[PDB]
């Protein structure tokens, strides 16, 4: 649904060591199947693919779609022009079943939404119009808060895409908070823990998955998006967890009706030792503490863990070549109280709750 | 009737420019150099019979001619045209141009040739004057006609030249490992002027549907397509003929009510073609002509010697060649070109074949 990007991102993406899938631009929607298009989309298909085919990070092309673009036009210039790269003519609860036992290997799209930060809410809307809830009524959106979702065309509705947050922050939490700050810090918290579950739900479930592609990191507009950051830089609270569960190696658990599974994933081509020690927030009693050997390019298993009563958090510290790293996890089943679950965060002594 | 416009031509050559010649003011406008050249034939066998490249067969003098793939290449002669009546239609004809080059009559342009390996036919019908007529054909630098295309990936690289990749020449005249590399230019074969009239043969395809060769009978249909005015609809007849040494064998006459027609000619007496060894190659004259029924005036006459023979190609489940429903063990050579400088082919293919007769091949592959 984007252009295709200039060549200074693809000299980026070579220098940072991020390969590069690239769909060709058509969206959600199928095509012509008559010569005018197929004329006018080879000539674009063999223009992007000579300006790009000598960038190391770009590995693959696709159709993002019997049908003559995705099967004839689009793979006869890769045919052509580039035949040393792959080309594929197409692509609630966080814990729900949906999720945890969807049987591909390669997840290509996943998202959850998140409020921006209040910074963010206080540039993009009036004054008056700061607060989502219209006449204090929590739930109903006013009109500046509807267009941000976004409304394409100015029809003035109620509900449709911003009911998401609320839907998502009425499961976890079990009520909306009226408060702002508090929605604020409820909404991009659904965000936080259910984008971080995906990945380490991936990471934990190697050599079977094989990647993980979320959505999105950053948004081209002042809107309200499941982003994990906004177009004027305003991290989300995702971003944060996101971030302690994508290192090279990362320590993590996986949810098991036995208790907890700590893990360890390696997507490096070394092997790393370290000491990993997991203890309890609310109580601070130490769960475990040992060393561990995370072998490379695998997922390596370390403990099963005793199992919790009740809600609360594990923090999960590990050092390794004489760097400290964090995550933790969220144990017991919503509906959590949304007071309890911001003390464990600020105690975790991880993020910020800014 | 057929009149040949092979003989003396006269061959102006220069190097192309950077804007390559297309008209005939800016060919005579081009300083070049001036020879009388042969059609058919190539440039370089002119110029050597002017002094002025040197046997190529001989030492390295093949890269001697190596600056002449950039220039530009005019050809022109005076012919007679003869005098059409109404209706006829006079076709000029060439058998060979190599390569790229724009084809004039009367100052007035007729076509333009992009294929060195096929034949180019012209209706000149409504552009000849009356007597001596003007023919020009200014061909410009196969080589540099590459540089007209971007080329895909995989057609760089190759032992094929990139040069022959975008154009329709033959790949071997660029260079080979078992020919030179002479890409060379000209008029290669036959020019000839046609006169045909309203009604006249546009294809005559033989095919040979069954063939029973131990009850010497044969089904052969003829898949004709003619040029028919409406007025001479259901007053044509087309007389087919099929001979041996002389002796008639089948003749069947039917009305031209449409202009494609196909006639089943149910054969008896005549025997199968076959492959060196395994039989006679058994050939019969196939002739058919289009005449008038109240007149009796012939418009038109195609003749071939054609066999009646069946082909099937069983793929094992490693090919074997099925002719007229016996395997023929196929033993032959690969057919490469006869000369460099291809003008010259119709003088060593009568020799040439003679070394398959005497190897007593039973097949040959003409290489791509």
């Amino acid at each position: 649904g984007n252009v295709y990007e200039d060549t200074h991102f693809f000299e980026l993406c070579d220098k940072y060591g991020i390969m590069v899938w690239q769909d060709f631009a058509m969206g959600c929607g199928n095509y012509s199947q008559r010569d005018n298009f197929a004329a006018a989309l080879e000539k674009e298909a063999i223009s992007v693919v000579v300006k790009l085919r000598n960038h190391p990070s770009l590995i693959l092309w696709s159709g993002n779609n019997n049908d003559r673009v995705s099967r004839q036009v689009l793979s006869r210039v890769i045919y052509e022009f580039d035949p040393t790269r792959p080309y594929l003519p197409s692509s609630g609860y966080y814990k729900d079943p949906f999720y945890t036992e969807n049987p591909s290997q390669f997840v290509s799209e996943i998202g959850y939404h998140g409020c921006p930060n209040r910074e963010t809410l206080e540039r993009m809307f009036s004054p008056d119009s700061v607060n989502p809830w219209q006449n204090g009524v929590v739930g109903m959106w006013n009109d500046e808060w509807q267009t941000k979702a976004n409304r394409i065309y100015d029809d003035k509705f109620q509900g449709g895409r911003n009911d998401l947050m609320t839907n998502q922050v009425r499961i976890i939490f079990g009520e909306v908070p009226a408060d702002l700050d508090d929605f604020i810090f409820a909404s991009q918290s659904v965000q936080a823990e259910a984008m971080k579950f995906f990945v380490e739900l991936w990471r934990g479930r190697r050599p079977y998955r094989t990647g993980i592609i979320w959505w999105n990191i950053r948004d081209g507009w002042p809107l309200l998006s499941d982003a994990i950051s906004d177009y004027w830089g305003g991290k989300k609270q995702a971003f944060y967890y996101m971030q302690n569960v994508h290192h090279d190696v990362c320590c993590l658990i996986n949810p098991a009706a036995n208790g907890y599974m700590l893990k360890v994933d390696n997507n490096t081509l070394k092997d790393f030792e370290g000491v990993v020690e997991v203890k309890d927030v609310a109580s601070g009693k130490q769960v475990f503490k040992g060393k561990f050997v995370s072998k490379a390019n695998q997922m390596s298993e370390i403990a099963t863990l005793p199992m919790q009563k009740g809600q609360g958090m594990l923090v999960i510290s590990y050092r390794i070549e004489g760097n400290e790293y964090f995550n933790h996890y969220l144990y017991g089943e919503p509906p959590y109280k949304l007071d309890q679950y911001r003390k464990w965060v600020k105690k975790c002594g991880i993020y910020e709750l800014e | 009737s057929e009149q040949s416009l092979n003989g003396r031509w006269t061959l102006k050559f220069f190097p192309q420019p950077a804007v390559p010649v297309m008209t005939i003011e800016g060919a005579e406008a081009a300083n070049g150099i001036v020879v009388d050249a042969v059609v058919p034939g190539n440039v370089e066998i002119d110029m050597e019979a002017a002094g002025l490249v040197e046997d190529p067969m001989v030492g390295n003098n093949i890269y001697k001619l190596r600056p002449y793939e950039g220039y530009q290449w005019y050809y022109s002669r005076t012919f007679a045209a003869p005098v059409v009546t109404e209706g006829q239609r006079l076709v000029l004809h060439f058998g060979g141009i190599d390569t790229f080059a724009e084809v004039y009559v009367n100052g007035i342009k007729v076509g333009s040739a992009d294929n060195m390996l096929i034949e180019h036919d012209y209706d000149i019908t409504s552009v000849v004057k009356e007597g001596e007529n003007r023919l020009d054909v200014i061909i410009r630098s196969s080589v540099m006609e590459a540089q007209n295309h971007f080329l895909g990936t995989l057609s760089i690289g190759n032992f094929s030249n990139e040069e022959s990749a975008p154009v329709r020449r033959a790949p071997s005249t660029y260079g080979w490992d078992i020919m030179p590399r002479l890409v060379s230019a000209g008029l290669w074969r036959d020019v000839t002027l046609r006169v045909e009239n309203p009604v006249t043969i546009v294809d005559a395809n033989w095919v040979t549907l069954s063939v029973n060769p131990k009850a010497r009978e044969a089904s052969e249909s003829l898949y004709l397509q003619t040029r028919l005015p409406f007025e001479m609809h259901d007053k044509v007849k087309a007389v087919i003929t099929i001979s041996r040494d002389g002796r008639q064998i089948l003749r069947k006459e039917a009305l031209m009510r449409k202009f494609a027609n196909l006639f089943t000619l149910n054969l008896s007496g005549v025997d199968a073609w076959w492959p060196r060894g395994y039989g006679e190659p058994a050939l019969y004259t196939a002739e058919v002509s289009l005449v008038d029924v109240t007149s009796g005036k012939i418009y038109d006459t195609k003749t071939s010697k054609i066999g009646f023979r069946t082909v099937k190609l069983e793929l094992d489940e490693q090919f074997q060649f099925i002719i007229n429903g016996e395997p023929v063990f196929a033993k032959g050579t690969n057919w490469v070109p006869l000369d460099a400088l291809h003008s010259r082919d119709a003088s060593h293919v009568e020799e040439a074949v003679q070394l398959m007769v005497e190897m007593n091949c039973n097949i040959v592959r003409c290489w791509g």
